DNA sequence: CACGTATGCTATAATGTGAGTCTGACGCGG
DNA sequence: TCCGCGTCAGACTCGTAGGATTATAGCATACGTGAG
RNA sequence: GAGU
C-alpha cells in the first residue's frame, strides 16, 4: 500500500489507518489458512520420494 | 435529560464527538425482510403477491381450463412458540389461497361462459418469523443469514493475461440475469467477437444479430462509420472528417485546394487537424492505391446486368473499383477501420461468420444447446424466443434492469424484464468500446456489484419453486380431466410447496441454529452475510480477491469481523449504521455539506453513489454549529484518501462508529490494538458463557445497552407506567393514561421466561430489574435477560489483574487464577441440559417405561417414581437410570453360563432387557424438569396424568388472575368516570361491584364510555371462556410423533460447572489463555492495602501480541474502580448527600473534551443514593470506538482515585510477604469464560467399539473415540526407530481384529507381548480391487 | 459429438415410420397370424407413444430411460394382445399397458427394500386420502384421521406409513461438509468390545476349574443339562438319557451343586458383587 | 444396517449393483421375446452405462446422483480419493490407548516427566490394573476388577500408581510436521483435567497453552516402552534433526 | 385351504426429449 | 505447437440437523409354499 | 457452524 500507517499501538490509529491496516491483516489470516496446505503437500510429496 | 433505566446508573463518556444519529435497530435487516414477504400488499409484487402473479395464471395445454389466483390468507398459527419448542414441531401458519378454476368452450371462439369453481385450498403452513428473528423449526431456534451475490444487470470483465502466454487482454462482456439463461460475449485472441449462450460452444457473435433479423449491411451500418468516395473525372477524391486522420501517419501527400498540408510519411499532429478543419476541407484527392484494402459497406450491383459486383463487407481492390466506375457508380461507401481507436471486430466475425441468412442462424444456435436433433424453422424461433425474449423463462428483474441501464449509460431505470434487441447490441457496442480503449471494465468485488438477499427474497424463490412444480401437476390434469366434475383442489398438492419450503427452513445452508451463548453472539449471528451456499461461491471457487477488504466495504462491512478459517472473506458481519436500498445494495449515512456549513440533513449512499461525491472524515474537526475549523479536511473520493480544501466537500462520516461492525463496536480500546488480534476478540466475545451473576463491563463502549435492548432478550416496556407487581415469574404493570388506550383494560403482563434450555445448552434466565411500585418510560428495561446488566450487555466479569510472572504458571499465555474467583462464583456457569428417552415399537414389540426392570440395584430404583421417572429435585450421577425403559428380546437363545446365571439368582424377569435412558458417564447435575410425550390412543402413565392436572390448575389460575385484574382494573376507570359527573363516592364502593351492570348517568360522552367499558368487561368474560378451554384442549391433546414411536420422556438436567485448570479464558483484545492453577488467597500477589489480585496474566504476551487495548482497559479499570472506593467509602461512612453529589460530578465532568454533560443537581437525592450505591461497585465508562478516552484523562481520572498516574503499584509476594522488585501494572480487565471448558473436552479410551466395515475404532468422545494416529504422526514414528510402536498403533490398537483381543488379554496376563496380524482395512482393500475385476493375489514365500 | 444415450435413442426413433389407421389394420392383422416385419414396424413406429408417457412419468423412481425401457415391455404385451378386429384405435389399448408396465416397475424397483404391490396398492389410498384431508385441514392427516376416513384400524394404517420411511444413505457425509460418513459413527452393534469378550473368556475359564471344585456326581449332572461340558443342552426330565435315569433325584442333584457353587461365589468375592452383572 | 429409528441404512453400492441386474435381466428378457434391434441396443447401452456407474462414477461423464443429488460413491471411489481406503484406513488410523485433553504448564516437573490426570490414565492403563489386581489376589475376576475401577476404590488408585511408575507415554500435537511432534515422558498422575506439559519442550510441539490439546498414546508391548524411553524420550529428543542448534531450550 | 405373492387385462384418441455456470497449476495428447 | 482434458488441492479435532422428498388403479385368475 |  502506498499510504503507510503513520501511527502506533500507544498512540491508537485513526479510522482511516486502521481500516488500511486491515489488508494485511486478513491476507496474513487468508495465508495461514489456504497456503500451509501447499506447504503441508510439499512435505507429503516429499516424504513419499524420500 | 436520563431516562429512568440511566438514573440507576449513569456511564461515563469520553466520547467528544456529537451523534447526530443513533444506532438504529440491529435487527432491522431479518424483521423487515421477512415482513415483505408475508405483507399483503395489492400492488408492490413482494414475496407471495409476487409469486402468485408470476406463475398464475395457469391455462391448460389445450386451452380450454385455466386456474387463476385471487388471494391467499395465513391462518393463525396453530402452536404458539412455547408449545412448539416443547413438543419439537414447527412455528407456522397454515396457508390459504381462493383459486377459480375457469373453463372455456372448445365449439365457441373464447368462450368463458361455461364454468367458473372458486375454492379456498390449502397449499403448505409456512414457517413464521418470531418478533427477536429467529424460526422455530421442530422445537429448534434457527436464524437464515443474508446471501451477498453477483448483482443481475451487465458486466464487463477481461483475463488479465491467462490464456495465451501471447499475453492478450481478451475482454467479454456477460449479461446476468435474475431468472434465464445467461449471456456472453467474449474476444479472442484473433480479435474475433464470440457468443456464448448459456456458456455452452462458442459462436460468432454476428450470428446472433442473423438470429435477430439483422442484414450484412445493416449490421455495418450500426457498428461502423462510414466513409464516403468519389471518382471525379478520372482522379480519385474521399470526403474528409478533419480529425479522423489523427495520430495517424500520412500514406500519401496529402493536398487541399491546391496547397501541402502534410508531408507524405510524416504524423499528422494537431495544427494540421485544425488547419484543414478551419479551411472547411470536405474533398481530398488521394491515390487509386488507397482503396487497395478499404471494405465496401453496402452491395453494390450493375444497373445493366442487376447482377451483384461486389457484395457488402467485401476488401476493395483497384479492379472492383475499375468495374464499379464503369457501371456508373461515382460514390462508394467504405467503412472507417483505422486499427487501434476504431478496431474492424465485427467486420473479421462476419467473415469467420458461416451462417448466411437469418434462418441459417436460427438453426446454428438451436444445433448448439440442441446438437443432433433435426432443426425446424418453428422449433429455431420458438428456441431462440424462449431463451432471452420470453417473459416467463426471462427476468432481469427490477434490480436488474436498472444496473442493465446504467451500465449503459441510459436515463430511464425502469423497464422490460426480457432482453431487447436494442439491449443486446448497445452491450456489443460497449464491449468494444472498452476494447478500443475509451470505456472501463466493471469491478465484481465493488459493492455496487455485490447485492443482498436476505431471508423474505430467498423464501419467495423457495415458494416460487413449490408453485412451478405445481403448475406442470395442475395443467397436466386440466388437460386430462372432464373439466365439469373436476374441482380445482383435486389438481392442487399441497406436499410439493411444502417441501420445497420445508426444504429450505430445515435443509439450507443459511438456516443454521441459532448461536445463543450470549445476546452479542445471537445478534451478530442474524446480522451475518454470507457469499456462500446456493447462488453464490464455493469455498473451492473462493480466491483471494474477494476475500479481502475492499475500499467500498467501508461504511457497509466491518472490515475486522471475519471466521479466521477456511470461510475467511466469505462471511461478513454488517457495520453498525448499514441497510439495504430498496435494490439490496448496502447504503450508509453521510451528513450532506452545504456551502461549507455541515447539515444535520443525512443521506444514504450506495456504493456506486459514494464514488462520485468527496466525504470528509468523521475525526474533522468541525466548527461551533457550522463549517469545518481547518482549512485543508481530510477526505476520501475515488475510493483514495487526501486533503481537500472546504469548499469541494460535499459529505462527512455520520458516527466514528460506522467502519466497524456490532461485535468490534463492544471493543473499548480498538484504536490500541492490531487488526488480527481485534478480529479474534470481537470474534471470542461471541463464545462468552454467561456466569451466575451477570457483571457489567467497567470499561464499555456505550454500545452495551444499545445492543442489550435491540436483542430481544431483555423485556422492554410498550407503554410503561408504575409497576403494580414484580414476581420472580412476571411484571404486571399499570399503563399511563397518555398512552393507555381508553378501548381494552391498560394493564400490561410481561411473562419472564425462566431458566430453559439454549441451543448450545446455556442457561436462559430473565430476572426482574425494577422493583415494586417503580415508575417507568416506554423502552425502560423491565426485566434482564441472562448476560445483561441493568440495561447494559455483560459478557463477563471484570477483575483485578496484574501483569507479572508467576512461577511459569502463566507460560504461554496460560493464567494463575485466585481462590477467591472459585469461592465467590464469579464464572461459576450453568448448562441446563436434555436427554430424551424414546420408547418405540420394534418387530418384537413395544418397548416399556416401567420401574420394573432386570438386574437393577434398590439404590438405583430409589430415585425412580411409580411409571419409572426421575422424581423433580433428584441429583443425579453418571450411571443412574433417569428414565427406565425395557425392550422386548425375542428368541433370547443364551449361552450354557447364563442359562446356569439366571437358573442361580431365578431374576428371570422375563424376556426383556435393558435400555434404560442413563446419566451419561461423568457428568452430574439436578433433575429440573421433566416433559412427556405420548400418542393420543395409548393409555396415560401416572406421572403423565399428574403433570396434567398440575398444568391444568395451573391454566384455570393464571386466566382467572388475568380475568380478575383486568376487571378490577377497568371497574377502577368506571368508577373515575362515574364521580366525573356523579358524586358517589362512598356509595358506589358499599353495593357489590359484579351488580354495576345497572349504573349509569346521564346521556354524554361518558355514557358511551360507561358503554365501552361494560362491553369490554363481558368480552373478556366469554374470552375467558374460550381461551380456557384452548388450553384444556392443548393440555389433553396426544402429539403426532415420528412412526414408530410410541411416547418420548425429556428430562432436564441442570449443571453448575466450577471454573477449573483447563477452562478457556480471553478478554476483548483477543488476548486467551488456559487457566493453570487455582492459588491460594494467601500465595496471591497482594497490594500495600493487603488486598489480593484476582488474576495474575503475563506480561510477555502483551507487545509480542501488539494488543495495546487490553493495557490501557486494565489502567483506565483501575481508575475506575478508584472512583467506586471512594464512593464505596462515603457510601459506608454515610456522610451528605451534598459531599457526595459534589464529588460526582466533578467526576462525571472531568475530561478535556468530553461531549457528554452531566449537571448532577436536577437529580432528587432519592435518585442519587441510588446511583451512587450501583457506582460504588466502581464507576461503569464507556470508550467509543476511534473516540476513545485519552492517556491524559486516565492519568486525570486515576488522580481522582489517589491512584498511580503510572498505574503500576507496589506488590508483595502472598508466599514470602518480600515487595517485588519494581512496580507492577495492576488494574481491572473484563474477562470473559468462553464455551470451551476442559469438563466437555477431556476424553480418553483403553477400548471400546469398533467400526463397522473397517473395523478400526470410531471417532469423537460422543462415540468413545480413538485418536486418529494420522500419516504426519506415522512419519514421525518412522523418522525415530519407533517400529513395534509403529505397527501396534497399525494392528493390535485399530483393525487387526485377532491381535486386539489377544494382546488385551496378554496385557492382563501381564506378558506386554504383541502377537501380531492383518489389519482389516487390507483385507476389504483387496475384496474392493477384485470388484473392480482386478486379480490381486497374495504370493505365498 | 451426440454421447448421450438417451439423445442417440430419441434420434433413432424419430427415424421411425409413423403409422395410420388403415395401415395399423393391415399390419395388425400379419401381426397377430405372427408376421416379423409386422410386429417389428408396429413396435418402431409406436416408440414415440412410450416416450410421449415415458416424459410424463419422470421424478418418482427410475430414470427416463430406465422407464422409457419398461414401458417398451408394454408395448410389446399391446401388440401381443391387440385386436384389429374391434373398431377402436391402437393407440388407446397400448396406452394402457405401457402405463401399466411403468407403474408396476416403478413400484417395484425403486425401493431399496423390495415392498410387495398389495402393501403399495393400499399406501396409495392412504395418501390420496391423506390429500383430501389436507386441503381442507389446513394442517396435516394424522393416522387416527386417516384410519377414521377409511373406516380401517389405526395399527393397520401406521404398518403402512411405517414401510414408507424411504432409506438414509450410509456412505453419505452428514456434516453439511463431506465431513464424517454416517458409516464411521455407526459401529459394528453385533461385535462385543474386547472387555466383554474377554469378560467372557474369564467365566469361561473360572467354570472349568468351577467344574473341577465340587464332586464328581454334581459337576457331570450340572454340566451335561445346561449343555456346558455335553453335547445337547437338556432338561430336568432328559438328564435320564445318559446314567442319572431320575426326575427327582437330578432336580435334588442339580440345586445341591448351585447351592455349593453359590457359596464358592461368596467366599471368592462375587455373588452380590456380581449380582448387579 | 437398522439405525435405532427402525429405519435401514445402506452403501451406495446396492444402489449399483441393483441398476446393473435390473437392465442386464431386462436385456435377457428382450433376448428371449427376440425384440427388434432399436430396442436391445438401447438396452446394451443402459447396460454398459450401468457397469461404468458400478466401477467408477463420474470417469463415463455425467455420474448418476441418487438420494440427495450426490453422485453414488462407486467402487473406485472408495479406494481412489485420499479420502479412499490407502490414505484414510491404511496409511494412518484411529487408535486404542489413546486419550486428549488441553494442555497447561508443568514448571515444577522435569525434562522427562508430564502431568497425567488421574481419570484419563485409570481408562489408558485399564488391561494394565485388572493385571495387577489379579495377581495380588484383590480381585477374584475380570468383572470384578472393572467393577472395583467403576466404583474407583481407595486400593484401585494405590496399584494404578504403582502401574504407570516407569512406564512411557506419547504425547502428540498437531500437526506433528518433525519427528518431535511426538515425544516420550514419564508422566505424572495429578488431580484435575488437564495435561501438564513441560515449558522446555513446547518448543519442538509449538505448544502455546492459549488452548492447544494433545494426544496421549500408551506403548503396550516391552518393545515399545523400550522403543519410547531411548529413541523417543523429551530427554533424548534434545538436539534438532533438522539443524544441530537443539530446539529444547528456555524461552 | 388359506395366505402371500404374481402375472393379467382395461379399447374415444393421444405417437419428438430437455441444469447451473467462475478455481488454478501442471503434464500429456490430438 | 495450439489447446482441450484430467489430475491434484495439508493434518487432526469436536457440534449438529434434517428425515425429508415423491407419486402410483383396481380386480380376477395364476403360481407356490406353509400350517393345521 | 466452530477447533489448532
Ligand atoms: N488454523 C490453524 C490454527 C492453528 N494451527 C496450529 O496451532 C498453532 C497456534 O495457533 P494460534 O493460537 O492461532 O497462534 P499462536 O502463534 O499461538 O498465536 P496467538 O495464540 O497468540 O494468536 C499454530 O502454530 C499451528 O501449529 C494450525 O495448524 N492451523
Ligand atoms: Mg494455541
Amino acid at each position: 500500500i502506498e499510504t503507510p500507517i503513520t501511527a502506533n499501538f500507544r498512540e491508537g490509529l485513526n479510522v482511516l489507518q486502521y481500516f488500511i491496516s486491515t489488508h494485511g491483516a486478513r491476507k496474513g489470516l487468508a495465508d495461514t489458512a489456504l497456503k500451509t496446505a501447499n506447504s503441508g503437500y510439499l512435505t507429503r510429496r516429499l516424504v513419499d520420494v524420500a | 435529560v436520563y431516562s429512568y433505566t440511566e438514573k440507576k446508573r449513569i456511564r461515563k463518556d469520553f466520547g467528544k464527538r456529537p451523534q447526530v444519529l443513533d444506532v438504529p435497530y440491529l435487527l432491522s435487516i431479518q424483521l423487515d425482510s421477512f415482513q415483505k414477504f408475508i405483507e399483503q400488499d395489492p400492488e408492490g409484487q413482494y414475496g407471495l403477491e409476487a409469486a402468485f402473479r408470476s406463475v398464475f395464471p395457469i391455462q391448460s395445454y389445450s386451452g380450454n381450463s385455466e386456474l387463476q389466483y385471487v388471494s391467499y390468507r395465513l391462518g393463525e398459527p396453530v402452536f404458539d412458540v412455547q408449545e412448539c419448542q416443547i413438543r419439537g414441531v414447527t412455528y407456522s401458519a397454515p396457508l390459504r389461497v381462493k383459486l377459480r378454476l375457469v373453463i372455456y368452450e372448445r365449439e365457441a371462439p373464447e368462450g368463458t361462459v361455461k364454468d367458473i369453481k372458486e375454492q379456498e385450498v390449502y397449499m403448505g403452513e409456512i414457517p413464521l418469523m418470531t418478533d427477536n428473528g429467529t424460526f422455530v423449526i421442530n422445537g429448534t431456534e434457527r436464524v437464515i443469514v443474508s446471501q451477498l451475490h453477483r448483482s443481475p444487470g451487465v458486466f464487463f470483465d477481461s483475463d488479465k493475461g491467462k490464456t495465451h502466454s501471447s499475453g492478450k487482454v481478451l475482454y467479454n462482456a456477460r449479461i446476468i440475469p435474475y431468472r434465464g439463461s445467461w449471456l456472453d460475449f467474449e474476444f479472442d485472441p484473433k480479435d474475433n467477437l464470440f457468443v456464448r449462450i448459456d456458456r455452452r460452444r462458442k459462436l460468432p457473435a454476428t450470428i446472433i444479430l442473423r438470429a435477430l433479423n439483422y442484414t450484412t449491411e445493416q449490421i455495418l451500418d450500426l457498428f461502423f462509420e462510414k466513409v464516403i468516395f468519389e471518382i471525379r473525372d478520372n482522379k480519385l477524391q474521399m470526403e474528409l472528417v478533419p480529425e479522423r486522420l489523427r495520430g495517424e501517419t500520412a500514406s500519401f501527400d496529402i493536398e487541399a485546394n491546391g496547397k501541402v498540408y502534410v508531408e507524405k510519411g510524416r504524423r499528422i499532429t494537431a495544427r494540421h487537424i485544425r488547419q484543414l478543419e478551419k479551411d472547411d476541407v470536405k474533398l481530398i484527392e488521394v491515390p487509386v492505391e488507397y482503396i487497395a484494402g478499404k471494405v465496401v459497406a453496402k452491395d453494390y450491383i450493375d444497373e445493366s446486368t442487376g447482377e451483384l459486383i461486389c457484395a457488402a463487407n467485401m476488401e476493395l481492390s483497384l479492379d472492383l473499383l475499375a468495374k464499379l466506375s464503369q457501371s456508373g457508380h461515382k460514390r462508394i461507401e467504405t467503412l472507417f477501420t483505422n486499427d487501434l481507436d476504431h478496431g474492424p471486430y465485427i467486420s473479421e466475425t462476419l467473415r469467420v461468420d458461416p451462417t448466411n441468412d437469418r434462418l441459417s442462424a436460427l438453426v446454428e444456435i438451436y444445433r448448439m444447446m440442441r446438437p443432433g436433433e433435426p432443426p425446424t424453422r418453428e422449433a429455431a424461433e420458438s428456441l431462440f424466443e424462449n431463451l432471452f425474449f420470453s417473459e416467463d423463462r426471462y427476468d432481469l428483474s427490477a434490480v436488474g434492469r436498472m444496473k442493465f441501464n446504467r451500465s449503459l449509460l441510459r436515463e430511464e431505470i425502469e423497464g422490460s424484464g426480457i432482453l431487447s434487441k436494442d439491449d443486446i447490441i448497445d452491450v456489443m457496442k460497449k464491449l468494444i468500446d472498452i476494447r478500443n480503449g475509451k470505456g472501463e471494465v466493471d469491478d465484481i468485488d465493488h459493492l455496487g456489484n455485490r447485492r443482498i438477499r436476505s431471508v423474505g427474497e430467498m423464501a419467495e424463490n423457495q415458494f416460487r419453486v413449490g408453485l412451478v412444480r405445481v403448475e406442470r401437476a395442475v395443467k397436466e390434469r386440466l388437460s386430462l380431466g372432464d373439466l365439469d366434475t373436476l374441482m380445482p383442489q383435486d389438481m392442487i398438492n399441497a406436499k410439493p410447496i411444502s417441501a420445497a419450503v420445508k426444504e429450505f427452513f430445515g435443509s439450507s445452508q443459511l438456516s443454521q441454529f441459532m448461536d445463543q451463548n450470549n445476546p452479542l453472539s445471537e445478534i451478530t449471528h442474524k446480522r451475518r452475510i454470507s457469499a456462500l451456499g446456493p447462488g453464490g461461491l464455493t469455498r473451492e471457487r473462493a480466491g483471494f480477491e474477494v476475500r479481502d477488504v475492499h475500499p467500498t466495504h467501508y461504511g457497509r462491512v466491518c472490515p475486522i469481523e471475519t471466521p479466521e478459517g477456511p470461510n475467511i472473506g466469505l462471511i461478513n458481519s454488517l457495520s453498525v449504521y448499514a441497510q439495504t436500498n430498496e435494490y439490496g445494495f448496502l447504503e450508509t449515512p453521510y451528513r450532506k455539506v452545504t456551502d461549507g456549513v455541515v447539515t444535520d440533513e443525512i443521506h444514504y449512499l450506495s456504493a456506486i453513489e459514494e464514488g462520485n461525491y468527496v466525504i470528509a472524515q468523521a475525526n474533522s474537526n468541525l466548527d461551533e454549529e457550522g463549517h469545518f475549523v481547518e482549512d485543508l479536511v481530510t477526505c476520501r473520493s475515488k475510493g483514495e484518501s487526501s486533503l481537500f480544501s472546504r469548499d469541494q466537500v460535499d459529505y462527512m462520516d455520520v458516527s466514528t462508529q460506522q467502519v466497524v461492525s456490532v461485535g468490534a463496536s463492544l471493543i473499548p480500546f480498538l484504536e490500541h490494538d492490531d487488526a488480527n488480534r481485534a478480529l479474534m476478540g470481537a470474534n471470542m466475545q461471541r463464545q462468552a458463557v454467561p456466569t451466575l451473576r451477570a457483571d457489567k463491563p467497567l470499561v464499555g463502549t456505550g454500545m452495551e445497552r444499545a445492543v442489550a435492548v435491540d436483542s430481544g432478550v431483555t423485556a422492554v416496556a410498550k407503554r410503561g407506567g408504575v409497576v403494580q407487581y414484580v414476581d420472580a415469574s412476571r411484571i404486571v404493570i399499570k399503563v399511563n393514561e397518555d398512552e393507555m388506550y381508553p378501548g381494552e383494560a391498560g394493564i400490561d403482563i410481561y411473562n419472564l421466561t425462566k431458566y430453559t434450555r439454549s441451543n448450545q445448552n446455556t442457561c436462559i434466565n430473565q430476572m426482574p430489574c425494577v422493583s415494586l411500585g417503580e415508575p417507568v418510560e416506554r423502552g425502560d428495561v423491565l426485566a434482564d435477560g441472562p448476560s445483561t446488566d441493568l440495561g447494559e450487555l455483560a459478557l463477563g466479569q471484570n477483575m483485578r489483574v496484574a501483569f507479572m510472572p508467576w512461577n511459569g504458571y502463566n507460560f504461554e499465555d496460560s493464567i494463575l487464577v485466585s481462590e477467591r474467583v472459585v469461592q465467590e462464583d464469579r464464572f461459576t456457569t450453568i448448562h441446563i441440559q436434555e436427554l430424551a428417552c424414546v420408547s418405540r415399537d420394534t418387530k418384537l414389540g413395544p418397548e416399556e417405561i416401567t420401574a420394573d426392570i432386570p438386574n437393577v440395584g434398590e439404590a438405583a430404583l430409589s430415585k425412580l417414581d411409580e411409571s419409572g421417572i426421575v422424581y423433580i429435585g433428584a441429583e443425579v450421577t453418571g450411571g443412574d437410570i433417569l428414565v427406565g425403559k425395557v425392550t422386548p428380546k425375542g428368541e433370547t437363545q443364551l449361552t450354557p453360563e447364563e442359562k446356569l446365571l439366571r437358573a442361580i439368582f431365578g431374576e428371570k424377569a422375563s424376556d426383556v432387557k435393558d435400555s434404560s435412558l442413563r446419566v451419561p458417564n461423568g457428568v452430574s447435575g439436578t433433575v429440573i424438569d421433566v416433559q412427556v410425550f405420548t400418542r393420543d390412543g395409548v393409555e396415560k402413565d401416572k406421572r403423565a396424568l399428574e403433570i396434567e392436572e398440575m398444568q391444568l390448575k395451573q391454566a384455570k389460575k393464571d386466566l382467572s388472575e388475568e380475568l380478575q385484574i383486568l376487571e378490577a382494573g377497568l371497574f377502577s376507570r368506571i368508577r373515575a368516570v362515574l364521580v366525573a359527573g356523579g358524586v358517589e363516592a362512598e356509595k358506589l364502593d358499599k353495593l357489590p361491584r359484579d351488580r354495576w351492570l345497572e349504573l349509569g348517568l346521564t346521556d354524554e360522552e361518558k355514557q358511551n364510555q360507561l358503554e365501552q367499558l361494560a362491553e369490554q368487561y363481558d368480552e373478556l368474560k366469554h374470552e375467558f371462556e374460550k381461551k380456557l378451554e384452548a388450553k384444556r384442549r392443548k393440555i389433553t391433546q396426544g402429539d403426532d410423533l415420528a412412526p414408530g414411536v410410541l411416547k418420548i420422556v425429556k428430562v432436564y438436567l441442570a449443571v453448575k460447572r466450577r471454573i477449573q485448570p483447563g477452562d478457556k479464558m480471553a478478554g476483548r483484545h483477543g488476548n486467551k489463555g488456559v487457566i493453570s492453577k487455582i492459588n491460594p488467597i494467601e500465595d496471591m500477589p497482594y497490594d500495600e492495602n493487603g488486598t489480593p489480585v484476582d488474576i495474575v496474566l503475563n506480561p510477555l504476551g502483551v507487545p509480542s501480541r501488539m494488543n495495546i487495548g487490553q493495557i490501557l482497559e486494565t489502567h483506565l479499570g483501575m481508575a475506575a474502580k478508584g472512583i467506586g472506593d471512594k464512593i464505596n467509602a462515603m457510601l459506608k461512612q454515610q456522610q451528605e448527600v451534598a459531599k457526595l453529589r459534589e464529588f460526582i460530578q466533578r467526576a462525571y465532568d472531568l475530561g478535556a473534551d468530553v461531549r457528554q454533560k452531566v449537571d448532577l443537581s436536577t437529580f432528587s437525592d432519592e435518585e442519587v443514593m441510588r446511583l451512587a450505591e450501583n457506582l460504588r461497585k466502581g464507576m461503569p465508562i464507556a470508550t467509543p470506538v476511534f473516540d476513545g478516552a485519552k492517556e491524559a484523562e486516565i492519568k486525570e481520572l486515576l488522580k481522582l482515585g489517589d491512584l498511580p498516574t503510572s498505574g503500576q503499584i507496589r506488590l508483595y509476594d502472598g508466599r514470602t510477604g518480600e515487595q517485588f522488585e519494581r512496580p507492577v501494572t495492576v488494574g481491572y480487565m473484563y474477562m470473559l469464560k468462553l464455551n470451551h471448558l476442559v469438563d466437555d473436552k477431556m476424553h480418553a479410551r483403553s477400548t471400546g467399539s469398533y467400526s463397522l466395515v473397517t473395523q478400526q475404532p470410531l471417532g469423537g468422545k460422543a462415540q468413545f473415540g480413538g485418536q486418529r494416529f494420522g500419516e504426519m504422526e506415522v512419519w514421525a514414528l518412522e523418522a525415530y526407530g519407533a517400529a513395534y510402536t509403529l505397527q501396534e498403533m497399525l494392528t493390535v490398537k485399530s483393525d487387526d481384529v485377532n491381535g486386539r483381543t489377544k494382546m488385551y488379554k496378554n496385557i492382563v496376563d501381564g506378558n506386554h507381548q504383541m502377537e501380531p496380524g492383518m489389519p482389516e482395512s487390507f483385507n476389504v482393500l483387496l475384496k474392493e480391487i477384485r470388484s473392480l475385476g482386478i486379480n490381486i493375489e497374495l504370493e505365498d514365500e | 459429438r451426440v454421447l448421450d444415450a438417451t439423445q442417440l435413442y430419441l434420434g433413432e426413433i424419430g427415424y421411425s415410420p409413423l403409422l395410420t389407421a388403415e395401415e395399423e389394420v393391415y399390419f395388425a392383422r400379419r401381426a397377430l397370424r405372427g408376421d416379423v416385419a409386422s410386429r417389428r414396424r408396429m413396435i418402431e413406429s409406436n416408440l414415440r407413444l412410450v416416450v410421449k408417457i415415458a416424459r410424463r412419468y419422470g421424478n418418482r423412481g427410475l430414470a427416463l430411460l430406465d422407464l422409457i425401457e419398461e414401458g417398451n415391455l408394454g408395448l410389446i404385451r399391446a401388440v401381443e394382445k391387440f385386436d384389429p378386429e374391434r373398431g377402436f384405435r391402437f393407440s388407446t389399448y397400448a396406452t394402457w399397458w405401457i402405463r401399466q408396465t411403468i407403474e408396476r416397475a416403478i413400484m417395484n424397483q425403486t425401493r431399496t427394500i423390495r415392498l410387495p404391490i398389495h402393501i403399495v396398492k393400499e399406501l396409495n389410498v392412504y395418501l390420496r386420502t391423506a390429500r383430501e384431508l389436507s386441503h381442507k385441514l389446513d394442517h396435516e392427516p394424522s393416522a387416527e384421521e386417516i384410519a377414521e376416513q377409511l373406516d380401517k384400524p389405526v395399527d393397520d394404517v401406521s404398518r403402512m406409513l411405517r414401510l414408507n420411511e424411504r432409506i438414509t444413505s450410509v456412505d453419505t457425509p452428514l456434516g453439511g461438509d463431506s465431513e464424517k460418513a454416517l458409516l464411521d459413527i455407526l459401529a459394528d452393534e453385533k461385535e462385543n468390545g474386547p472387555e466383554d469378550t474377554t469378560q467372557d473368556d474369564d467365566m469361561k475359564q473360572s467354570i472349568v476349574k468351577w467344574l473341577f471344585e465340587l464332586n464328581a456326581k454334581q459337576r457331570e449332572v450340572l454340566a451335561r443339562r445346561f449343555g456346558l461340558l455335553g453335547y445337547e443342552a437338556a432338561t430336568l426330565e432328559d438328564v435320564g438319557r445318559e446314567i442319572g435315569l431320575t426326575r427327582e433325584r437330578v432336580r435334588q442333584i442339580q440345586v445341591e451343586g448351585l447351592r455349593r457353587l453359590r457359596e464358592i461365589l461368596q467366599t471368592q468375592g462375587l455373588n452380590i458383587e456380581a449380582l448387579f452383572l | 444396517v437398522p439405525l435405532d429409528g427402525g429405519r435401514f441404512a445402506t452403501s451406495d453400492l446396492n444402489d449399483l449393483y441393483r441398476r446393473v441386474i435390473n437392465r442386464n435381466n431386462r436385456l435377457k428378457r428382450l433376448l428371449d421375446l427376440a425384440a427388434p434391434d432399436i430396442i436391445v441396443r438401447n438396452e446394451k447401452r443402459m447396460l454398459q452405462e450401468a457397469v461404468d456407474a458400478l466401477l467408477d462414477n463420474g470417469r463415463r461423464g455425467r455420474a448418476i446422483t441418487g438420494s440427495n443429488k450426490r453422485p453414488l460413491k462407486s467402487l473406485a471411489d472408495m479406494i481412489k480419493g485420499k479420502q479412499g481406503r490407502f490414505r484414510q484406513n491404511l496409511l494412518g488410523k484411529r487408535v486404542d490407548y489413546s486419550g486428549r485433553s488441553v494442555i497447561t504448564v508443568g514448571p515444577y516437573l522435569r525434562l522427562h516427566q508430564c502431568g497425567l490426570p488421574k481419570k484419563m490414565a485409570l481408562e489408558l492403563f485399564k488391561p494394565f490394573i485388572y493385571g495387577k489386581l489379579e495377581l495380588r489376589g484383590l480381585a477374584t475376576t475380570i468383572k470384578a476388577a472393572k467393577k472395583m475401577v467403576e466404583r474407583e476404590e481407595a486400593v484401585v488408585w494405590d496399584i494404578l500408581d504403582e502401574v504407570i511408575r516407569e512406564h512411557p507415554v506419547l504425547l502428540n500435537r498437531a500437526p506433528t510436521l518433525h519427528r518431535l511432534g511426538i515425544q516420550a515422558f514419564e508422566p505424572v498422575l495429578i488431580e484435575g483435567k488437564a495435561i501438564q506439559l513441560h515449558p522446555l519442550v513446547c518448543a519442538a510441539y509449538n505448544a502455546d497453552f492459549d488452548g492447544d490439546q494433545m494426544a496421549v498414546h500408551v506403548p503396550l508391548t516391552l518393545e515399545a516402552q523400550l522403543e519410547a524411553r531411548a529413541l523417543m524420550m523429551s530427554t533424548n529428543n534434545i538436539l534438532s534433526p533438522a539443524n544441530g542448534e537443539p530446539i529444547i531450550v528456555p524461552s
